[PDB]
């Protein structure tokens, strides 16, 4: 149910970079295993997850305009998905100005 | 025959491919032998020897 | 496809303002994006107008706040204005110069107009396989969220 | 079949009883045995003095 | 079977009294009693004289 | 459906009174064309509704 249902997607799981700084704490802005995100990411695992709800979540700031959208995501059995695993949908493809 | 399916094709779900006409031919030869034998006829021209 | 037209009328201290939403069903393989403009040239929105008609407003024409399509009533003190009278031009109002210190009110009409303010379901998926070579990939239809184009006014595409 | 607020909801003439096609096929018997009929006067019955 | 409300429905040509290809087999046993009917008019009645 | 459904009503066409103040942009609250709103009506029109 889930391969017919899902679409392809590309897994790779989170895990904080060792280019935190020791007394900070913060992320070495020009880190090149992580590109000033705290987050390391392991490589890339091909997967199927089922998705609903993907909404844009437009805001718009005295910053400049930001996008917050969500969505609902359904996994394959037997994985233990981790916060902040990052996933890809190379099939689809977003229009921005 | 495909004019009285007008509006309809036959073909394989898995790929699109439509029937070969050697099925259409095949069915009509044993179609013609089943009129031959629905009716004590001898449809096709043939020379017999009794 | 649009649903839940609501107008929204909003009263404020600065005037008048519409602020309504609709939902949009897109058709297929379309990538909406976002303050894309849409109009619907079948619709026609009613709308009011007030203007106090001054020696400028004569020799200039009164630019009109709305996209006059049509007027479908005109009048000032001394009663209806006659279409001899009044005229529109690249959406000013030129009138005959016996109204130099007179106000005008009109109802008019003009076309629906939103503008894509969110998109709700930006994307929706479908691998396609019955009767085909291969699997093809599809894009199904886009909810949009539609505001109407109340603050910032633009012509009509033609 | 529902997805993300679309639905589909498909009754087939397939049937555990009827396959897809039965109506068809029911019709061509018809017209089938009418055929036969006809031709069946057209040439006579078979008769043998013994 | 649902799972967080994407829902995806069966029915299928099975039944508790019906097979899969039911309606399959009795359209090739009607054909089957037609062309027997005509074999059997093709070939004789088996007599013998005690 | 919606005349077997309705009640009558009689509907007036709003539009704004010219009796409005060329300066402070309010209405003149003697005004006989409006009674102090700001809002002029057509003629009733005879509706179901
Ligand atoms: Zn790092
Ligand atoms: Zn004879
Ligand atoms: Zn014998
Ligand atoms: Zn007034």
């Amino acid at each position: 149910f889930i391969n017919d249902r899902g679409i392809k997607v590309l897994w790779e799981e989170a895990y904080f970079c060792p280019c935190l700084n020791p007394d900070t704490g913060h992320p070495r802005v020009d880190c090149p295993r992580c590109h000033g995100k705290g987050i390391a990411y392991l490589p890339p695992k091909e997967t199927i997850m089922a998705i609903q709800s993907q909404e844009k979540g437009t805001n718009q700031l005295d910053i400049g305009i930001l996008d917050t959208g969500t969505a609902i995501g359904t996994t394959q059995l037997e994985k233990r998905i981790s916060y902040r695993d990052r996933f890809t949908v190379p099939e689809v493809l977003m229009p921005q100005q | 025959v495909k004019a009285y399916m007008f509006g309809i094709v036959v073909q394989n779900p898995d790929t699109g491919q439509p029937m070969g006409d050697e099925f259409y031919n095949h069915i009509l030869e044993r179609a013609v032998g089943k009129a031959e034998r629905a009716l004590d006829i001898s449809i096709l021209p043939d020379t017999q020897h009794e | 496809a649009i649903q839940s037209q609501e107008k929204g009328t909003n009263q404020l201290d600065i005037g008048i303002l519409d602020t309504g939403t609709a939902i949009g069903t897109t058709q297929l393989e379309k990538r909406i994006s976002y303050r894309d403009r849409f109009t619907v040239p079948e619709v026609l929105m009613p709308q009011q107008m007030i203007y106090f008609v001054n020696k400028d407003r004569i020799k200039k024409g009164i630019p009109l706040y709305y996209d006059v399509k049509e007027i479908t009533y005109i009048a000032t003190q001394d009663g209806t204005v006659y279409e001899e009278d009044y005229e529109i031009k690249n959406n000013r109002l030129y009138l005959n110069e016996k109204y130099e210190n007179h106000t005008v009110t009109l109802k008019i009409l003009m076309t629906l107009r939103y503008v894509v303010s969110d998109i709700l379901k930006e994307s929706r998926y479908q691998y396609t396989k019955f009767n085909q070579p291969k699997s093809k990939f599809e894009n199904l239809p886009q909810k949009l969220l539609l505001k109407r184009e109340d603050v910032i006014v633009l012509q009509d595409p033609y | 079949l529902e997805v993300d607020g679309i639905t589909e909801t498909i009754g087939t003439t397939q049937s555990a009883m009827y396959g897809g096609a039965s109506a068809q096929i029911l019709q061509i018997n018809e017209d089938i045995k009418e055929l036969l009929d006809g031709l069946r006067a057209y040439f006579g019955y078979n008769m043998i003095g013994l």
